RNA sequence: CUCGGAGCAGAACCCAACCUCCGAGCAGUACAUGCUAAGACUUCACCAGUCAAAGCGAACCUCAAUUGAUCCAAU
């Protein structure tokens, strides 16, 4: 009984494995897409001068603008 | 001898003949040897097991070889 | 060794052989307090038997 | 030193022979792989007409692979 | 007792090519630090000059097996450019059919990164493959 | 306390497991690995933590 | 201690007083060029070449053979210049080359090559495969005369025969067709020889297809002293390289020592030495043509073993030497338990006296 | 080590080596390599295999063990379905 | 090796610029 | 108070000093960082530590030390 039940369990599991493997592939692909979505934003920051502490000052304005735009869109939905 | 064995049927007979021409003697008798063990009784046993597996399957680098064969066969195209 | 002993003539093949007759012929040692539950046969000697 | 003529290399830069025979040392020319950027830049900055050598080990195969012998005369 | 039945125990073939065609010979494995890998039996070497294009299929001993050349009149009589992608592809086809002629079914080629990225070498390799030669050496047998 | 050693398991019920290092900041990881009994590449999920390093 | 350098050390031609004005290796390619050139060049110190490279004698290989014809180099280069001129003057080749859509007649290229520059590459292949080192013990020649041979398979198709081509025994079971397009007003001779076919001793060959006193390209009129018999490449022997030799018989010669009866399929009859054969018979003539191929074992080879040759078939095999293991010691240290298996003969168990 | 007992006046074996080692009748001793059970995560495959593998020991160690142990653990032993019946005996040794 | 005439065959630093 | 590298120790190996210097007790990338196996080195013994052919099964690791035995405990 033990042998049969464990064998059928592993069998059904390995039969199911391909679907979750495709799910894992698309998971990696969407993670890479989010990496794209954030690095496209981090690429350019300022085009005026090369400040030291100012680097992470002005971007927050546009970032919060986009955040509130998304929030208003979701509230509208 | 192969063809004299009445206890074997003709399909298995000619099948073994054509599949294992390497081991057949000039006089037509198939021969097989075994010295893997020290026990000649066990040697006879595994020999008869081999020939039984042969009966069953008859009743039922290769890459490189076929590659060079296909090369020869693409080259050989010529007209008289 | 069994062939050796039956040729020597200590064991009587005309009668049923068993470990009693073997040890009476001194063919094998046994040490029951050493938890040797008996005797097995060995593949060696299949020929000339 | 550097390998050559049936001489492998371990991860810790240990030299070992691949086949059975006689060891010997010689000098030969050294050409890196294009990924070895250090030696690549070295041979580029090098002045024309001059070439560098390096030591190399070679094991000489004493015996052949095997021999053709009769198995059965039938 | 038959004069034709007389056979020696060992059979001595003086063919250096027997073992390498049987896959049993030893390749010059090693030189892992150096770029040209000696782990071959039949290496191809392409020379791309500013006047012609040459190709040498040669044995590991440094000696030539077969050669193709743009300097050959037999080859260039039909040929416009001596160095273009067309010239490289034609030399590829010629050397491929020459290998089929000389029985060379397998061989090796060590291209550099840019030499591989060049479409000329790519189309040359495609031409040879369609001619019927593979640029891969079988794995040695022993054990 | 940068990294963490975590175990992952055969989801088939084979009981085959092993351990790897991970950054505790990062999310749960699920990776392919050669399960000898199942004798092919199969995803394992990492379940729990054992000790920091 | 120190010792002076024997020969001129490398990179000594250069000067260090001027370094910036000197141009450097702009390219891995140029460095490779110079490197392999100097590698082909010799050196006084010990090198890989004088251990793993051919130890051929320094003297050039003797070859009293067909010299090249006297071609007018001036007129030849002039006609070649005219050819390339009209070629560049053609109009479609521009688009063909710049669109990568052109090809070339393989048959025409092959014929022109085997006419002009073939023989040198044929010499190359010959002294590669080792035909000359085995036949003439070093001496060489040039097969100026082309040579075509075919094994007609059935009625429609045929297997060609050229330098380095596979030949199946089922196809080589019969005599082939031959052409060498040479009138010459004189005679010719042809012989098919197997080098590694003989088994009892080395440097010994067999002869399968012999024709002598061939008046012109016609072949059937050429008499035969050694009748036809296919080779017998045995199973496990590997491969056998068989060569077509062709000589330019200036005048008919005798064959007493060579006169052979009906085949008799006698290896002692077929066996001889091409070296002394050429030395004694071929002082009047010289080599003119050359080809070869390779053969392997087959079912037809088995048939001719059992029936034609009238002898049992041999069965060889490649066998490697035993794997080395050192001498044992009574007390190994830090070795796994299979240390004993590395030396035990029988994997089976054994009991001493019980 | 305990060359004589107080109750019988005989030698006495240390059960430590019994727990640790295994003796072959031909005079050999074997042991499981130390450090095979801890710190597997940082170790490499080669190291893990070298540690899992069995080993023999020196003649010095073997005879130290033999001196501390008694003859009963040196006797010949015929087990059932134990693979070491092949190795209790020695084969192809000279000098 | 130093004693032997082949000493200094591999050195290149005097060829390249030093910095 | 251990480990690694350089000089002292110039040229196969070894060489101390409360001798002279610079460092470490990690980190990063994969998840075949899987299993087995010929032959060999070894921090002057041991403990340990090391390289690895071929094969099955697969594709088509860097760094210098970067670390810890037995018993016992947890599972
Ligand atoms: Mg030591
Ligand atoms: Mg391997």
């Amino acid at each position: 009984q033990k042998r049969r039940e464990r064998e059928q369990h592993i069998a059904e599991c390995m039969a199911k494995m391909p679907q979750m493997i495709v799910n894992w592939q698309q998971q990696q692909r969407e993670n890479w897409e989010k990496a794209q979505a954030d690095k496209e934003r981090r690429a350019r920051l300022q085009a005026e001068a090369q400040e030291l502490l100012g680097y992470q000052v002005d971007p927050r304005s546009a970032r919060f603008q986009e955040l509130l735009q998304d929030l208003e869109k979701k509230e509208r939905k | 001898h192969l063809a004299t064995a009445e206890w074997i049927a003709e399909p298995v007979r000619q099948k073994i003949a054509i599949t294992h021409k390497n081991k057949i003697n000039r006089l037509g008798e198939l021969i097989l040897t075994s010295e893997s063990s020290r026990y000649q009784f066990r040697n006879l046993a595994d020999c008869l097991q081999k020939i039984r597996d042969m009966i069953t399957e008859a009743s039922q680098k290769l890459h490189r070889i076929r590659i060079e064969n296909m090369n020869r066969e693409r080259l050989r195209q010529k007209r008289i | 060794r069994l062939q050796y002993l039956i040729d020597l003539g200590r064991v009587d093949p005309s009668q049923p052989i068993d470990l009693t007759q073997l040890v009476n012929g001194r063919g094998v040692t046994i040490q029951p307090l050493k938890r040797d539950y008996g005797v097995q046969l060995v593949e060696e000697g299949a020929d000339t038997f | 030193w550097h390998p050559g003529a049936h001489v492998g290399v371990g991860k810790n830069k240990c030299l070992y022979a691949l086949e059975e025979g006689i060891v010997r040392y010689t000098k030969e020319v050294y050409v890196p792989h294009p990924r070895n950027t250090e030696a690549v830049d070295l041979i580029t900055r090098l002045p024309k007409g001059a070439v560098l050598y390096k030591t190399f080990v070679h094991v000489v195969p004493a015996k052949p692979e095997g021999t053709f012998k009769l198995v059965a005369m039938l | 007792p038959v004069e034709n039945e007389a056979v020696a125990p060992e059979f001595t073939n003086r063919n250096p090519r027997n073992l390498e065609l049987l896959s049993v010979a030893r390749k010059e494995r090693g030189w892992r630090t150096v770029f040209p890998s000696r782990e071959f039996w039949h290496r191809l070497r392409v020379i791309r000059t500013q006047h012609h294009v040459e190709a040498l299929v040669e044995h590991q001993n440094g000696k030539v097996v077969v050669s193709a050349s743009t300097r050959e009149w037999a080859i260039k009589k039909h040929l416009y450019s001596t160095r273009n992608v067309v010239a490289c592809e034609s030399i590829g086809r010629v050397l491929a059919q020459r290998c089929l002629e000389a029985g060379i079914n397998f061989m090796v080629y060590q291209p550099t990164p840019w030499e591989a990225a060049s479409d000329s070498m790519k189309r040359l390799q495609s031409a040879m493959t369609e001619g019927g030669v593979v640029l891969r050496e079988p794995q040695r047998i022993y054990e | 306390s940068k990294n963490i050693l975590v175990r992952m398991v055969s989801e088939a019920g084979t009981g085959f497991c092993f351990n790897t290092k991970r950054n505790r900041l990062r999310e749960k990881l699920t990776l392919l690995h050669y399960d000898p009994v199942v004798k092919q590449r199969v995803l394992f999920v990492e379940k729990k933590k054992i000790r920091s390093l | 201690r120190r010792t002076p350098p024997l020969g001129p050390m490398p990179n000594s031609d250069i000067d260090l007083s001027n370094l910036e004005r000197l141009e450097k290796y702009r390219s891995f390619d140029r460095y490779r060029r110079r490197a392999e050139q100097e590698a082909q060049a010799p050196h006084w110190w010990r090198t890989y070449r004088e251990y793993f490279g051919e130890k051929t004698d320094p003297k050039e290989k003797i070859d009293i053979g067909l010299p090249p014809p006297k071609v007018s180099r001036t007129q030849q280069l002039l006609e070649r210049k005219q050819a390339i001129q009209e070629l560049r003057a053609n109009v479609e080749e521009e688009r063909a080359a710049r669109l990568r859509t052109a090809s070339v007649p393989l048959d025409a290229v092959r014929a022109e090559w085997e006419r002009t520059c073939g023989p040198y590459h044929k010499q190359r292949l010959a002294e590669y495969y080792g035909l000359y080192r085995d036949l003439f013990h070093g001496a060489t020649f040039v097969p100026r005369v082309p040579l075509h041979v075919a094994y007609a398979v059935g009625e429609d198709d045929l297997m060609p025969v050229y330098c380095g081509n596979e030949v199946t025994p089922t196809e080589a079971a019969q005599a082939p067709e031959v052409t060498y397009e040479a009138e010459e007003g004189s005679l010719w001779t042809l012989l098919l020889t197997s080098l590694d076919g003989h088994l009892l001793e080395p440097d010994a060959e067999y002869l399968h297809w012999l024709l002598t006193n061939i008046p012109g390209n016609r072949v059937a009129e050429g008499q035969v002293t050694c009748p036809y018999l296919p080779p017998f490449p045995a199973r496990g022997s590997g491969i056998h390289r068989l060569a077509f030799l062709l000589f330019k018989q200036d005048q008919p010669i005798d064959f007493s020592e060579d006169a052979r009866p009906s085949p008799c399929y006698q290896l002692a009859q077929r066996t001889f030495r091409t070296f002394d054969f050429y030395k004694k018979h071929q002082e009047t003539m010289t080599p003119a043509g050359l080809s070869f191929f390779q053969c392997r074992w087959d079912d037809s080879v088995t048939y001719i073993f059992h029936q034609l040759l009238d002898m049992r078939e041999p069965v060889f095999e490649f066998v490697r030497p035993p794997p080395y293991h050192p001498k044992q010691k009574r007390f190994p240290h830090r070795q796994p338990l299979r240390y004993l298996d590395r030396y035990r003969d029988s994997h089976e168990p054994t009991y001493g006296i019980y | 080590l305990t060359y004589f007992s107080a109750r019988k006046g005989k030698r006495k074996t240390v059960k430590a080596v019994i727990d640790r080692f295994l003796r072959l009748h031909c005079g050999l001793w074997v042991r499981r390599k130390a450090g095979y059970k801890k710190k597997l995560w940082k170790k490499t495959p080669a190291r893990k295999k070298r540690l899992r593998e069995f080993v023999f020991c020196n003649k010095t160690q073997s005879k130290l063990l033999d001196k501390m142990t008694t003859s009963f653990w040196k006797r010949r032993n015929w087990y059932v379905d134990d693979p070491y019946q092949k190795y209790h005996d020695r084969t192809n040794l000279k000098v | 090796y130093k004693t032997k005439p082949t000493h200094g065959i591999g050195k290149y630093k005097h060829l390249i610029k030093a910095e």
